[PDB]
C-alpha cells in the first residue's frame, strides 16, 4: 500500500532561490533607477601623488604650525 | 550631513587659496597659512564625526575610487550582474520543473496507481 | 573600516603639512609656492575621496544585497554538484561491491 519510507515534503513554499529575492528584500526601486562621480566631483571643483594618497590608504597644532613656518612673498 | 559640506567647504578654501598663491601675492602671505589651518581642523572634524559615525568599506570600493568614478555606475554592474544570475536560475530552474513535468506525462502509463498516488499526495 | 583610513590619512596629511611647512622656509620662494600647491593637490585628492566615500556610505544596500544574492547561487552551487558527485561516487564504488 504505502510505499518504504515516504515522509513529509516541507512546507508549500518557503524561502527559495525561485522567488525575485530582490523585490521581495526591498531593493526594486534602486535598481530601477540603476538600470563618473569624478566628474561628479569634477563639477564642483576642476578636474578629477594622486598615486600617494592611495599608498598611504592602502595601508589602513593648527596656530602653532603657522607661526612655526613662515613662506617668503617673492 | 554636516560633514560632506564642511569638506566641501574647505575644499573651495583651498583652490581660492591656490587660485590665489598661483601668481605673486602682493598681500601678506599669512592668509594662505590660516586657510590651511582651518581647512586641518575642519579635516580633523570630519575625521571625528566618520569616528563617530563607523562607516565600514570594502576594497573593492578602494580601487574603484583609486581609479575615480562615481558609485552609481558601479552599482548598476552589481545590480545587472545580479539580475543575470536570477535570470540563469529562473532558466535552470524552469528547465528541470519541465523535465520533471515531461518525464511524469511520458511514463503515465507504466503504474496507473503509482501516478494516482502521487498527484494525491503532491 | 574607513575609520582606520581616515585616521591614517589625517595622519599623512599632517606629516605632510609638517613637511612642507619646514622646507617652504628653506627653499626659495618659487619652491615653496610649488610645494604648497601640491600639497594642496593632494589634500584635494584627499578630499574628494573622503567624499566619494561618504556618498557611498547610504549606498552600501544594494551591493550587500547583489553580493548576498550570488553568494547563495554560489554556496548552493558547491550543494548540487556535491550530491552529484555522490551519486557519481556510489555508482563507481558501492555497486562494484
Amino acid at each position: 500500500g504505502p510505499f518504504y519510507l515516504m515522509r513529509e515534503l516541507p512546507g508549500s513554499t518557503e524561502l527559495t532561490g525561485s522567488t525575485n529575492l530582490i523585490t521581495h528584500y526591498n531593493l526594486e526601486q534602486a535598481y530601477n533607477k540603476f538600470c563618473d562621480l569624478p566628474g561628479m566631483i569634477d563639477l564642483p571643483g576642476s578636474h578629477d601623488r594622486s598615486l600617494i594618497e592611495k599608498p598611504p590608504i592602502l595601508s589602513s597644532g593648527t596656530m602653532l604650525a603657522g607661526f612655526r613656518l613662515h613662506t617668503g612673498p617673492l | 550631513h554636516l560633514e560632506e559640506h564642511l569638506e566641501k567647504f574647505v575644499e573651495n578654501i583651498r583652490q581660492l587659496g591656490i587660485i590665489v598663491s598661483d601668481f605673486q601675492p602682493s598681500s601678506q602671505a599669512g592668509l594662505n597659512q590660516k586657510l590651511n589651518f582651518i581647512v586641518t581642523g575642519l579635516q580633523d572634524i570630519d575625521k571625528c564625526r566618520q569616528q563617530l559615525h563607523d562607516i565600514t568599506v570594502p576594497l573593492e570600493v578602494f580601487e574603484y575610487i583609486d581609479q575615480g568614478r562615481n558609485p552609481q555606475l558601479y552599482t548598476k554592474e552589481c545590480l545587472e550582474r545580479a539580475l543575470a544570475k536570477n535570470e540563469q536560475v529562473k532558466g535552470k530552474i524552469d528547465t528541470m520543473k519541465k523535465f520533471k513535468s515531461l518525464l511524469i506525462q511520458e511514463l503515465s502509463k507504466v503504474f496507473p496507481e503509482d501516478m494516482a498516488k502521487y498527484r494525491s499526495i503532491r | 573600516r574607513l575609520s582606520t583610513l581616515i585616521e591614517f590619512l589625517l595622519h599623512r596629511a599632517y606629516s605632510e603639512l609638517m613637511v612642507l611647512t619646514d622646507l617652504l622656509p628653506r627653499k626659495s620662494d618659487v619652491e615653496r609656492k610649488i610645494e604648497i600647491v601640491q600639497f594642496a593637490s593632494r589634500t584635494r585628492q584627499l578630499f574628494v575621496r573622503l567624499l566619494a566615500l561618504v556618498k557611498w556610505a547610504n549606498n552600501a544596500g544594494k551591493v550587500e544585497k547583489c553580493a548576498m544574492i550570488s553568494s547563495f547561487l554560489d554556496q548552493q552551487a558547491i550543494l548540487f554538484v556535491d550530491t552529484a558527485d555522490r551519486l557519481a561516487s556510489l555508482a563507481r564504488d558501492a555497486l562494484v561491491h
